């Protein structure tokens, strides 16, 4: 299968890579993540992935990052969102960027 | 408008003339057909339309491509390039090598807009008394679309309704199973099936639901996500 | 690893073979190929290969019915090679190209698969001195994650390799009137591409000197007309 | 008596149903007709629409070759006295008659033991008017059912003819000829345009349709040439 | 004395280069064969080197049919004297002497006046060894050679000949066996498997090959039956 990988705290946080990492010993890996519904403009960049995992940095929000992530990687059959530094639990669970990425892949059908 | 009709099936396809009648209904219809790669000659000759009303209509010698150049010469110019309707489907992965899809590219390859229409076959025939409804109410879609385009059609035998849809593509296991036949001579018998259904919004699953599928199609074959 | 060599020019062709040395420089190389959607059925007759024996078989039937034959006969298969070709398969050619197909045919088993052409008319290829680029070309390919698909065109005497991107271009229908030399009349149909190849293209690439490598998608749909047409508010 | 009808065009040939209707005038016809247009193989058929409606009479398309058509007729609709093969939109005079599919179905008929009749009317600029050769036709139907059985004959017929005729095979000789030349795109090639060295001979099938003819030739099928041997 | 040689199979099937390097031994051979009508067609042809090790032979590939190659050649080469054609990769017996493309390239060369013959084998199961059948194609010409020129000949040489033979085409009447039958989905068919009613006699073509004989034909061009006119 394959996988695409995000989070909220950018394409840095170990996090990330540890999930990426972890993903990659199940299917294809593809990372992009982070630097409204009317269109507007979005930018990703070509990043080097620290194995060996395509990916892109993209100038824009979590979601931004699986819209993107699907058009120019996907398409996929699955979508992680983080790991992220702090935790997502009860009431939080409403305002969480994390989740709100594997939310946005939800609304997508996968 | 100007309409250049033609097909892969032949000169003698019912298929065809349904399309070019259908199509009359939009503009002067024009029909180039096949009898049946580089400068390569062609022979052409004239053939009366079947009695419906009459089409200037010629049987080529070539392919269904050279049919779509020799009718932008013969009555160019050619606003639209219509091809069908095929007697068979021209879903999924049998949109590469069909002839009628063949030639709605060349059209599209030429500046015009163009569609393939194809009905699922193999079993009965197709009534194009019925589909006729179904034809127009297509033709009059794609004409609202921005031009040019370049767009498959699949009619289902008896439709109840209409989906823009895309190209079903699905992975395979190659079936191949001994045997000899009755006599005793042995071979394989090779038996392709899909590792899974056609999902929604595919041109397999909206034909299989009885809508007419409508896929725009793509001239790139080149898969930029692994270029960069 | 063990690969499946097919091509659709005939196991005569001596591009057939030159492909199947240069894939046994890579692993165990088995050969399939042609004689000339429903279950069908298919002979294949064991085939002597005239270079390191490769076990070998004629088939009675199309280059998609090659590989599914040497998956079973000759499998596990890791890696599906069609060709070489004895003529290019670029831009607007990829379309139709029963090479293509072949390799179009292991992608969709789940195998990795490439097509690979050189052009003809005039100067036959020379495979000997086109032995070297195979080679690094297979080693390439090989380096890739699986599976793959990709379009190979070689020019007679290659000075290097590039990744390529389709040539897709507009042509005017040319249609010039002629009579044969016992006075028959017909037409020369000859269609003009509007422009020159874009550097990055495929053809461009072959023009140059350059293997041409072209990674192919499955998906014929334009999504870019799609999409808008299935939004809502 | 029970008549099989085929042809090489097609199920949408209308000199395929001008065959059978035209058959049908001396007996019960079926047809078998490739939709397409040597060792057991697989081969399937589809009831088809026939368009005939005076008398209607069961119709199958295959997805095969016209001798596939013959065998699954004889075997869907025995037994079968009769074999039918035509009308070909095209001539198969001369030369032709080696390779002609039209030809062919009858021959396979011919093997399995019926008598068969290929018909074929010349094609090329302006296409045949079957409403006019049906009185031809029959005349020509009524003079092979006449003929001792079993019996193969090649028929051709004029766009307009004005008579019958016995023939035989028109057997030319010719020159290769070969001029050099190059397309628009000043590619060079060769134009071959074999060309006989002298006209078709009265008593030839090509003779007999040149003067407006129905020209009906028997066929041998051993190629022997026992002089020679 | 100049020879034309061609095939079906095409400029890379060992057959043909083997029948060539035979034909050498009497004379100065050239080669035309497809690099893969009679109205004027276009043909393209490229020189194409002769095989690495053995007599150097002018050669040409074409894009056409072997008609077409015997024509080119003629234009290319000739003055001819006999135009051979094969050796075929399969054989052309019986009934497939007419829809064989081997026997056809022979044949255009007789209707240009050259005399001409065509080498066939039988294939399936165990490739053909043209150095254990060179001295029966050797043989085998020596004999046609012969003959009184023009001649149109058919040749069959078994894998491992121990003799030969002037035949005759082996004729017989078949049997539409159509034995009803289903594949693994389900989907159903039926199987057409032709099949003589008896063994070919004797002095056939058919029979010699399967004694272990060569065999060879002389060939007719006339399919008329004259004894039914």
């Amino acid at each position: 299968m394959r996988i695409l990988v995000t989070n909220d705290d950018g394409i840095y946080s170990p996090g990330l890579w540890a999930l990426a990492e972890a993903a990659s010993q199940f299917g294809e890996v593809f990372v992009a993540a982070p630097d409204i519904t009317i269109a507007h403009p979005v930018r990703a960049y070509p990043h080097p992935s620290p194995p060996h995992f395509p990916a892109y940095r993209v100038r824009g929000t979590p979601a931004d990052c699986v819209a993107l992530g699907l058009h120019l990687f996907g398409p996929v059959d699955l979508v992680l969102s983080g790991v992220n530094l702090g935790s997502n639990l009860g009431h939080e669970i409403w305002h969480s960027g994390t989740v709100a990425a594997a939310k946005q892949g939800y609304l997508f059908g996968l | 408008m100007r309409i250049l009709v033609t097909n892969d099936d032949g000169i003698y396809s019912p298929g065809l003339w349904a399309l070019a009648e259908a199509a009359s209904q939009f503009g002067e219809v024009f029909v180039a057909a096949p009898d049946t790669t580089i400068a390569h000659p062609v022979r052409a000759y004239p053939h009366p339309s079947p009695l419906a009303p009459h089409f200037p209509a010629y049987r080529v010698r070539g392919t269904p491509a050279d049919c779509v150049a020799l009718g932008l010469h013969l009555f160019g110019p050619v606003d639209l390039v219509l091809s069908g309707v095929n007697l068979g489907s021209n879903l999924g992965h049998e949109i590469w090598h069909s002839g009628t899809v063949a030639a709605a590219k060349q059209g599209y390859l030429f500046g015009l807009s163009a569609a393939a229409f194809s009905v699922p076959l193999n079993g009965e025939v197709p009534d194009f008394a019925g589909l006729r409804p179904w034809l127009l109410r297509t033709l009059e879609t794609l004409l609202r679309l921005e031009r040019p385009f370049l767009v498959n059609v699949n009619l289902p035998l008896r439709p109840k309704g209409f989906l823009w849809t895309r190209q079903s593509v699905r992975a395979y296991e190659g079936v191949v199973i001994p045997g000899e036949d009755p006599m005793g001579r042995p071979f394989y018998w090779f038996a392709p099936r899909p590792l899974k259904e056609a999902e929604e919004g595919t041109d397999r699953w909206a034909v299989a639901q009885g809508f007419v599928s409508a896929t725009p199609l793509r001239l790139d074959l080149t898969d930029e996500t692994r270029l960069q």
